[PDB]
């Protein structure tokens, strides 16, 4: 009875796949008839969109995209867009401290459903964007049973980033907290994304701090949500995440491992693994959709007979696969020196197939520096696969500005 | 029936692998042999493994021809001017 609901001030409207942008139909709190006149499937799943702050007090361009990719991955599903743009649409620190009413509100209006209907809470995945995510997570932390799942849009940072779990989004918020960190890039508590770790998975695309194609205020920012649309638009070919120690551990190539669960998914398609403690994860994309890269762990012994070191030098690997290549893929070494191993990350846009050559090439009075390598071994993140690279002759040798070193496939070793 | 496939990487035209290893089981024995020009001359190269996947393929790969080759008996993964 609407009695008891007349206090939530957040508007609940179930869009469907044919009328994605705008609030046509209400499921009004208190009011069971509306559920029945907006169709609500209650043998379906339910999707909530809790956006973030908005100056403008309007849905941005993203909400009829999540929502359309929702319906395309999930045609049968039910998403609703919980409309909270008069409280959005303030000064940041006041929308902030309203995420604790907007989570209420949810909390009140799922725990209705959930009593009115009899609608399972396993049933609902909540997605919150900036501000929208600390949302999901208060309201979380207050439905009747826990729901589901609750997906981290790049979760505001600001005076979140110190708060204590109940106060923003948190594990305990949900049975599966998947979080997705795009422009962490700032002091802690000054980032417009928060750094930490809050939920049981948190993914830090290319290290989270900074997104590519971005360096229009807000694209780092947005790119998480453009990540989660790419998941469910390209449902069998997801973006796979690495846990790592560090981001700089991650551009060495060092975690490239899906040995106890070391790897997951980018998306809607993430096994649900609850950890013991939060996992970072690291991965590359692309500039735009779909974003994956495949990732590879590139290891060279620069052998030689004299003692010699270069400091940050510039070489380009090229990659010759079954299916295609990629050719002149550029990187950079801090130090190269004699019998001396390197590990590094190489990544590209390529579906290359199964590696056949590799050339490796090393960019400029003096004869020109060089090294003699016999071997270059590489991993390869998403095949799981250990391959070996010889050099055709004794040794191949790369010296600085000249001919690449030329090497092919010896070895095969899947590791699972 | 698990196969005992060569196990040598990368050898020259004129040299018969010693090398032998028990695969995993469900691994077939391969053969990749290289045939380019280097700066030596023109060079013929041939490793050998056990593998959990094997597409028998042959692609001219900047200059050189590459070929796998694949077969489910033990040692016969041997070039084709050894066997
Ligand atoms: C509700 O969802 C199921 C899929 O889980 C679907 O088969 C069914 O047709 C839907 N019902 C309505 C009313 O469309
Ligand atoms: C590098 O190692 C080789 C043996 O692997 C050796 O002959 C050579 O002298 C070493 N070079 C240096 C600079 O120690
Ligand atoms: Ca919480
Ligand atoms: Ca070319």
């Amino acid at each position: 009875q609407r009695r008891d609901f007349i206090d939530i001030e957040s508007k609940f409207a179930l869009r469907t796949p044919e009328d994605t942008a705008e609030d046509t139909c209400h499921l009004i709190p208190g009011v069971a008839e509306s559920v029945a006149t907006c169709h609500f499937n209650h043998s379906s799943k339910t999707f909530m969109v809790i956006h973030g702050w908005t100056v403008t007090g309007m849905y941005e361009s993203w909400v009829p995209k999540l929502v359309a990719a929702l319906y395309k991955r999930e045609p049968d599903s039910n998403v609703i867009v919980v409309d909270w743009l008069s409280r959005a649409q303030e000064h940041y620190p006041v929308s902030a401290g309203y995420t604790k009413l907007v989570g209420q509100d949810v909390a009140r209006f799922i725990n209705w459903m959930e009593e009115e209907f009899n609608y399972p809470l396993d049933n609902v995945h909540l997605l919150g964007y900036s501000l929208g995510a600390h949302a999901a997570g208060i309201a979380g932390s207050l439905t009747n049973k826990k729901v589901n799942r609750i997906t981290g849009l790049d979760p505001a940072g600001p005076n979140f980033e110190y708060a204590e779990a109940p106060s923003r989004l948190s594990p305990d918020d949900a049975d599966f907290v998947d979080v997705l960190h795009t422009f962490t890039r700032g002091s802690p508590g000054r980032s417009i994304g928060i750094q930490k770790p809050v939920g049981h998975v948190d993914i830090y695309p290319n290290g989270g701090t900074f997104q590519p194609g971005c360096n229009l205020v807000k694209c780092s920012h947005e790119r998480s949500i453009h990540l989660f649309i790419d998941s469910l638009l390209n449902e069998e070919n997801p973006s796979k995440a690495y846990r790592c120690s560090s981001k700089e551990a991650f551009e060495k190539g060092l975690c490239l491992s899906c040995r106890k669960n070391r790897c997951n998914n980018l998306g809607y398609e993430i096994n649900k693994v609850r950890a013991k403690r939060s996992s970072k994860m690291y991965l590359k994309t692309r500039s735009q959709m779909p974003y994956k890269v495949f990732h590879y762990q590139v290891k060279i012994h620069f052998s030689g007979t004299e003692s010699e070191t270069h400091t940050n030098q510039a070489f380009e690997i090229s990659l010759y696969g079954t299916v295609a290549e990629s050719e002149n893929i550029p990187f950079t070494l801090p130090e190269v020196s004699t019998n001396k191993t390197y590990s590094f990350l190489i990544y590209t846009e390529v579906d290359i197939g199964e590696l056949l050559m590799l050339k490796l090439k090393w960019k400029s009075w003096w004869s020109s520096p060089g090294f003699a390598i016999q071997k270059i071994r590489v991993k390869a993140g998403e095949t799981q696969k250990k391959v070996i690279f010889c050099s055709r002759e004794k040794v191949s040798h790369l010296q600085k500005g000249k001919a690449p070193a030329v090497f092919v496939k010896c070895h095969d070793k899947s590791l699972n | 029936v698990l196969l005992r496939c060569y196990t040598c990487k990368s050898l020259p035209r004129d040299e018969r692998c010693d090398l032998t290893q028990d695969c995993s089981h469900g691994q077939t024995c391969t053969t990749l042999i290289a045939h380019g020009n280097t700066e030596s001359g023109l060079l013929t190269t041939h490793s050998t493994w056990c593998t959990d996947s094997c597409q028998p393929i042959t692609k001219t790969v900047e200059g050189t021809q590459v070929t796998m080759t694949c077969c489910q008996s033990s040692l016969c993964n041997v070039p084709p001017w050894q066997s």
